[PDB]
RNA sequence: AGCCAGGAUGUUGGCUUAGAAGCAGCCAUCAUUUAAAGAAAGCGUAAUAGCUCACUGGUCGAGUCGGCCUGCGCGGAAGAU
């Protein structure tokens, strides 16, 4: 909308305890927790919440936009959970799911582990497709970008990590 | 990135934005119109 | 319809050049008339006229002089 | 490039530039670049903008100058002495007074005319405008 | 149709023009017929946004003072040297 | 479109059903120039020599505009449904030149249904021409 | 504002051009159809092609649009105890 004039809708089963500029969600996907700016006064006194700012501020409405997107993220990844995805373009490109560690063999001489937040589950039907599941969609892609940036897509040959809707550019080197 | 004191758009797909002290122009296709005001 | 049969205008597909230019095709009064006329298969509508006189106005726009 | 045939005298004083411009009206064409600050302008600015503008449009349409040096502005040599006498001519410059109209133009679309004015500023060193026709 | 309201100008000279268009405000004088001149002031905003059509200096137009709707001509206009802006639009009677 | 415009389709809307307005629905596929001339010849050979397959969608146009039946014609409104009006008569061989048209590769939207003239249900009764 | 869909034909026209075709480069941008086609704006294709864009319609629910006058700011702004 112009500034979080549209509502968000709260589903049941969400328990929201909301306390000044500090609000917890609690739902079957984990728990969260966000203390918010001087910019709030979202209240909840129906079966949803709808936000609002502080008087007394030049800014304010794009501070309320903001956490009316930060909070209807956090209620749909705490009630379903978002996922991601990664493939690795390449020959010689294993990855491997070693529990909370994942293994990253990507043509190199020293092999690389990677830790991963306490939120977040991942798998590999295979030694090139990784899917991670998590509450925090932030969270989800700073993990993402983590993993990715062991290795970049080189436009001159394709190969690297990359997510599942990337489109990488082969567009020429020197016709050999 | 190309690094000037004048900025501008080269092609229509290209947005400028500005950040911590800085102005700079993104290209969401052609990497080389990446300019940067410095 | 429209490809096959206006590349026939006046012996070779299109070789003439808009305001004087090297120009190999002319018109007859009739000859872009009939291949608009005699067709009831490519017409959007009844008017035959309506488009016959659109290619008699653009043979010369080409370089096919009236 | 533009120059005087011939004058009276060849050399003269430096002056001022107090006062408007006489020439602030459109009237030799439909579009005009204007300056809208004070300095002056050499007759080798003028060839450089006259050719931006020759380039930024072609056979399409008039162009007229409204302006001309007709100001000789010398210097002395390097590693020279002060006194001694004036030193020999070196180029010619003209005054411009704020409001002041350069280059006027006649015949072209009036996008087109922007564009070749703008690219004329871009090469005179003087900050300038566009101005319309006046209905006047 | 043009229709422009006036005032009748308390003090003339170049200081009180000077400050009329530092108040965004331009004098005028009307004259003409068998009539003395009168020193009136416009608003410039109005006089400006008028002044771009043709018909505005091709047609008649009328002003209004103190209750009195003449109808005058539009002859010479000074337009500001350097800026968009007009000062002391000139009005001929009849 | 423009104001000018959208008063002269509000006036040929309570124009149209006056002389009658046999009406259908188009799909956007089918109304695409490589495949739209042979229905907009079909359309105009059957009926006249006019043809009018161009889409009015509104909201408005179904509380004012092409509602002047005797009850049923704003559930072509909304919910992207096309309009196809034909001015000669109510009881024509346009909706039977629609109902053709379904066999070759047109299963849009609504059925080629509009306007509900004849009592026309899903299947055309024996009112039109055969 | 997003999203969805449409966006032909002569024409891969004719000079140079193993090639020029909407894009080394261009000489030339014409016309009917529809709500929509510009010898096509882009990338790139040897070059065709391909899609989006110009333009059009539909789903979404009250501000938005690009011009002038100016005020305060932003980057241009790197030197040696
Ligand atoms: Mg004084
Ligand atoms: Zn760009």
């Amino acid at each position: 909308s112009r500034v979080a004039k549209a509502p968000v809708v709260v589903p049941a089963g969400v328990d929201v305890k909301i306390n000044g500029q500090v609000i917890t969600i609690k739902g079957k996907n984990g728990e969260l927790t966000r203390t918010l700016n001087d910019a709030v006064e979202v209240k909840h006194a129906d079966n949803t919440l709808t936000f609002g700012p502080r008087d007394g501020y030049a800014d304010g409405w794009a501070q309320a936009g903001t956490a009316r997107a930060l909070l209807n993220s956090m209620v749909i990844g705490v009630t379903e959970g978002f996922t991601k995805k990664l493939q690795l373009v390449g020959v010689g490109y294993r990855a491997a799911v070693k529990g909370n560690v994942i293994n990253l063999s990507l043509g190199f001489s020293h092999p690389v582990d990677h830790q991963l937040p306490a939120g977040i589950t991942a798998e590999c039907p295979t030694q090139t497709e990784i899917v991670l599941k998590g509450a925090d969609k932030q969270v989800i892609g700073q993990v993402a970008a983590d993993l990715r940036a062991y290795r970049r897509p080189e436009p001159y040959k394709g190969k690297g990590v990359r997510y599942a809707d990337e489109v990488v550019r082969t567009k020429e080197a020197k016709k050999k | 990135m190309k690094v000037r004191a004048s900025v501008k758009k080269l092609c229509r797909n290209c947005k400028i934005v500005k950040r911590d002290g800085v102005i700079r122009v993104i290209c969401s296709a052609e990497p080389k119109h990446k300019q940067r005001q410095g | 319809p429209a490809a096959v049969l206006l590349k026939k205008a006046a012996g070779i597909k299109s070789g003439s050049g808009k305001p004087n230019k090297d120009k190999v095709g002319k018109i007859s009064r009739a000859q872009l008339q009939e291949i608009a006329q005699t067709k009831a298969a490519d017409m959007t509508g009844a008017d035959i006229e309506a488009m016959t006189r659109s290619i008699e106005g653009t043979a010369r726009s080409m370089g096919l002089v009236v | 490039m533009l120059q005087p045939k011939r004058t009276k005298f060849r050399k003269m004083h430096k002056g001022r530039n107090r006062g408007l411009a006489q020439g602030t009206d459109v009237s030799f064409g439909s579009f005009g670049l204007k300056a809208v600050g004070r300095g002056r302008l050499t007759a080798r600015q003028i060839e450089a903008a006259r050719r931006a503008m020759t380039r930024a449009v072609k056979r399409q349409g008039k162009i007229w100058i409204r302006v001309f040096p007709d100001k000789p502005i010398t210097e002395k040599p390097l590693a020279v002495r002060m006194g001694k006498g004036k030193g020999n001519v070196e180029y010619w410059v003209a005054l411009i007074q704020p409001g002041k109209v350069l280059y006027e133009m006649d015949g072209v679309p009036e996008e087109l005319a922007r564009e070749a004015f703008k690219l004329a500023a871009a090469k005179l060193p003087i900050k300038t405008t566009f101005v319309t026709k006046t209905v006047m | 149709m043009f229709t422009i309201n006036a005032e009748v100008r308390k003090e003339q000279g170049k200081g009180a023009s000077r400050r009329l268009r530092a108040a965004n405000k331009f004098p005028a004088i009307i004259y003409g017929g068998k009539e003395a001149p009168l020193a009136i002031e416009l608003d410039h905003d109005k006089v400006m946004n008028m002044q771009a059509k043709a018909e505005f200096y091709s047609e008649v137009l009328t002003i209004v003072v103190d209750g009195k709707e003449i109808k005058v001509k539009a002859q010479d206009v000074q337009r500001h040297p350097y800026k968009p802006k007009l000062q002391h639009i000139d009005f001929v009677r009849a | 479109a423009l104001n000018l415009q959208d008063k002269q389709a509000i006036v040929a809307e309570v124009s149209e059903v006056a002389k009658g307005a046999l009406s259908a629905v188009v799909a956007d596929s089918r109304g695409v120039t490589v495949d739209k001339m042979t229905e907009l010849r079909k359309a105009g050979r059957e009926a006249g020599v006019y043809m009018r397959v161009v889409r009015n969608t509104l909201l408005r146009r179904a509380v004012e505009g092409t509602p002047f039946e005797c009850l049923k014609d704003a559930f072509v409104g909304p919910t992207l449904i096309a309009y196809s009006m034909e001015h000669p008569g109510a009881a024509a061989r346009l909706f039977k030149e629609f109902a053709k048209a379904n066999a070759k590769f047109e299963v849009k939207a609504a059925a080629f249904e509009g306007e509900l003239i004849p009592a026309s249900q899903i299947d055309r009764l024996a009112t039109l021409p055969t």
